[PDB]
């Protein structure tokens, strides 16, 4: 029986390391005008402009290049005892997966 | 009704005492489940505190062997131009086959980090994978 | 009535697992949903470190041999509620899961709140709705946390008005008074969507076997 | 159990930045 | 009857609290006002509730009219209840000394006939929980709001004796001057028994008060304790 | 605040008065209409009064009679729908309804 430690361990996400510069593959799951929200296998989604070149051929479905920078984009402010997250991913929408 | 003190004591503890008590006629309905299945924590309120001085959270980083093999992989291949699928439960990534083919040269060879890295390199483009330093 | 009662009502309460809610999950299940993905270690609660295995990276990861069990705990509370004829009302204020929340209670017989929570609705519900009102035996958090990422009203009001509340709960959220807490992700929309389906088969299984059991005692 | 996470100072951890004249006279 | 003076409104009575929208009755329940006062006009009242047998609580009342601030604060006390636990349901089950804002309350258990010798307002909320016998002595700020939370957080927060006797794991052992060397067990851990015995701590490192020392050697002189009292 | 039984009666009562209008005017009884009930009090009690409303009327006794006691619950307590806790269960239904239209749309003079 496998255990969590074996999973955790052995996870595409645990061997992908540091998410800075990654490129990952990610699936466009929501359509709002221009905006593509990318779901690409982690906690949160990305929000990408949907590019000027070949606009067209993004759709729900769709499967994209991404460049990582950051899966969860969070900071802490002056005078707070805790981080302010907005509850997204951080990333460079490249192209259409051929 | 039921006392309104979320704040002293349980809903379990609030009740058991009022029904005891006689203020409530019959006990609620879940009453009789949450006896014969308890949580595991009595929930109870409590104020979080804010740390000071020396007091740390317990909490460990997670790291793996391999880490420090991926971290150096990382500094001298730099990142795969190969694209990650984190969809796919059983991606192998350049990186990954990298520290498999260490892993397996550590366990068959000696342990000089520098050398093993050379020799996985050179077993990595012998099987035909593209490593540029 | 004394019968009755000892048959129905009683006769669950003798068996650890009565509705058999442990084949419903595991541990792979919840891996492969993205339930241990918790929120950075900048974020995290004091009072969900128990339940926390580690964070990789500065992302914390969720223990989930801790969530199997509180989940088993929390799944056969919410079938042994159903089973008794409780009302059941999920709540949970994230806008990306209203709709599928609202559809999975209308599907399993029960009630949902996904909307903005106005002040009074349990500590004040004789005014707001009648004099004679039936209030939830039972309250499921989706999501425990408002859209200012402060705890949901409707945990401190149920806690004053003695109602049980199950509750998905991530690493940036505050498990003290949710009677059954599940530590768990709350955001990635499969881990959701387990959640979701868990519950609705354990509701409808719940009310199906209340109305076999039922069916038998009458016939014998 | 052998994939238990081990301890060890972060090996991703990125060298500090240094100004255009360190280690210059 | 009057309350503790002929012209206050403090320990005088309510009568039960009115049947709520809930549906329950409180017949069983007995109202006492603790104070009354103007605001600046309007008149905040604090009221406690009590059953006698443990349930009991308090509450603020605001009106423009006394007679609705009662009526408030009655039915706010009953939807706010206590439960108080009792040793043998005549006195407290230890010593209990709190500081609530600025108000000390040092509590001390007493035997069976010994009376309540406590603050006035404490000897009402005493009578309304159903203890019987107790010494109170009440210290810095004397403010009724502020005595009445003190008195009813430490009133609540007490260790009976099954749960030290579950939480240590060993009988609870009582001696009893009056019963020679007779062992009474008053508890027994639920679970297992623990076989080592408790550290046999020499000199405990115990916080004492100056007050109970010098009134056991003899150097209390003040005229005004121990004095003849009605029975409360 | 008028009981079921209240409105039961006023039926009856309507009944048996329109038989005896139609008795009193000589029409069939049968076949006698409110256009006829209207036309006959109108002759019967003249009245010059502009409020059409003031003027004497013999209706259906629903029409006046106002009802707005919807019950949201039955006898176990039970709400009878999924989104009653919201207290603005038929909007927020329709809400749901119309998000559930746009969703469906998606995957695919007058004011
Ligand atoms: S960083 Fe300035 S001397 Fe090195
Ligand atoms: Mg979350
Ligand atoms: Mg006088």
């Amino acid at each position: 029986v496998e255990s969590f430690a074996s999973m955790l361990r052995h996870s595409p996400l645990t061997q992908m390391g540091p998410a800075k510069d990654k490129l990952v593959i990610g699936r466009i799951f929501h359509i709002v005008e221009n905006d593509l929200y990318i779901d690409f296998g982690g906690k949160f989604h990305c929000v990408c402009r949907r590019p000027e070149v070949d606009g067209e051929k993004y759709q729900k479905g769709t499967r994209v290049r991404l460049r990582l920078l950051d899966l969860e984009l969070t900071s802490r402010f002056l005078g707070a005892t805790t981080d302010t997250t907005v509850l997204e991913a951080n990333a460079v929408l490249l192209g259409i997966q051929e | 009704a039921g006392s309104r003190l979320e704040t002293v004591g349980s809903i379990f503890s609030r009740t058991r005492d009022l029904v005891r008590a006689g203020v409530l006629k019959e006990k609620p309905l879940w009453f009789d489940v949450y006896d014969a299945f308890p949580p595991l924590r009595e929930p109870v309120f409590q104020r979080p505190r804010v740390r000071y001085g020396k007091a740390k959270a317990p909490i460990q980083d997670i790291w793996y062997h391999e880490d420090r093999i991926r971290a150096k992989f990382y500094s001298v291949y730099g990142s795969g131009q190969r694209a990650f699928d984190l969809f796919n439960p059983n991606f192998k990534s350049t990186c990954q086959r990298f520290v498999e083919k260490y892993t397996e040269l550590q366990k068959l060879g000696e342990t000089d980090e520098e050398k093993l890295f050379v020799e996985t390199g050179k077993a990595l483009l012998a099987e035909g994978v593209i490593l540029r330093r | 009535s004394t019968d009755f009662n000892d048959k129905i009502l009683n006769e669950p309460l003798k068996h650890s697992d009565f509705f058999n809610v442990k084949e419903l999950f595991s541990v792979r299940s919840l891996f492969d949903a993205r339930v241990h993905l918790g929120h950075k270690a900048g974020c995290r609660h004091r009072f969900m470190e128990p339940y926390i295995f580690g964070s990789r990276l500065d992302h914390d990861i969720i223990d989930l041999e801790q969530t199997a069990t509180h989940l088993q705990l929390a799944l056969n509370f919410t079938a042994h509620m159903a089973y008794r004829k409780g009302i059941i009302l999920f709540i949970s204020r994230n806008r990306q899961f209203s709709y599928l929340i609202e559809n999975m209670a209308r599907d399993c017989g029960e009630y949902a709140h996904t909307r903005y929570f106005r002040g009074g609705m349990l500590t004040n519900a004789r005014l707001l709705f009648g004099p004679t009102v039936r209030l939830p035996d039972l309250i499921i958090f989706l999501h425990t946390l408002n859209n200012i990422f402060e705890p949901h009203v409707a945990v401190r009001d149920a806690a004053k008005m003695n109602i049980p509340t199950v509750g998905i709960v991530d690493t940036n959220c505050n498990p003290c008074l949710i009677t059954y807490p599940v530590p768990g992700n709350d955001d990635s929309p499969l881990a959701v969507h387990l959640y979701c389906r868990l519950f609705q088969t354990a509701i409808t299984r719940a009310k199906e076997k209340r109305q076999q059991v039922e069916a038998l005692y009458r016939l014998q | 159990n052998e994939d238990l996470p081990i301890s060890m100072e972060n090996p991703y951890k990125e060298p500090l930045k240094k100004c255009i004249l360190c280690g210059k006279h | 009857e009057r309350g503790w003076s002929g012209n206050s409104w403090g320990g005088i009575s309510l009568g039960p609290p009115d049947p709520g929208p809930c549906g329950e009755t409180y017949e069983d329940f007995d109202t006492r006002i603790l104070e009354v006062r103007n605001v600046f006009k309007s008149i905040r009242v604090l009221v406690a509730v009590g059953n006698g047998k443990g349930a009991a609580g308090f509450s603020i009342g605001k009106a423009t009219d006394r007679m609705d601030a009662f009526r408030k604060a009655k039915n706010r006390a009953v939807h706010h209840l206590h439960y108080i636990e009792r040793y043998e349901d005549h006195t407290i089950f230890h010593d209990i000394s709190l500081r609530f804002k600025r108000t000390h309350i040092k509590m001390k258990k007493q035997p069976k006939g010994y009376g309540l010798r406590c603050h006035r307002a404490i000897i009402t909320i005493c009578r309304l929980i159903g203890i019987k016998d107790m010494y109170a002595k009440v210290s810095g700020s004397i403010n009724m709001l502020s005595l009445t939370q003190g008195l009813f957080r430490g009133l609540s927060r007490q260790e009976t004796h099954q749960q030290l006797a579950d939480k240590k794991g060993l009988h609870v052992v009582e001696i009893r001057e009056e019963c020679g060397p007779l062992p009474i067990v008053v508890a027994s851990p639920r679970g297992p028994l623990r076989k080592d015995p408790e550290p046999e701590d020499e000199v405990p490192d115990v916080k004492l008060d100056w007050e109970d020392v010098k009134t056991a050697q003899g150097m209390k002189r003040s005229v005004w304790s121990n004095l003849k009292r009605a029975a409360t | 605040t008028y009981t079921e039984d209240f409105i039961k009666k006023q039926i009856e009562e309507f009944n048996i008065g329109k038989r005896h209008l139609a008795n009193m005017m000589g029409e069939d009884p049968e076949t006698f209409t409110q256009e006829d009930i209207d036309r006959a009090i109108a002759y019967l009690f003249p009245s010059g009064l502009f409020e059409k409303r003031a003027r004497p009327v013999m209706k259906h006794p629903e029409q006046i009679f106002p009802r707005q006691r919807a019950i949201q619950w039955g006898e176990d307590g039970r709400p009878f729908h999924y989104l009653f806790y919201t207290g603005k269960q038929s909007y927020y239904s329709l809400m749901h309804d119309v998000y559930g239209m746009l969703l469906n749309l998606e995957k695919h003079g007058s004011r």
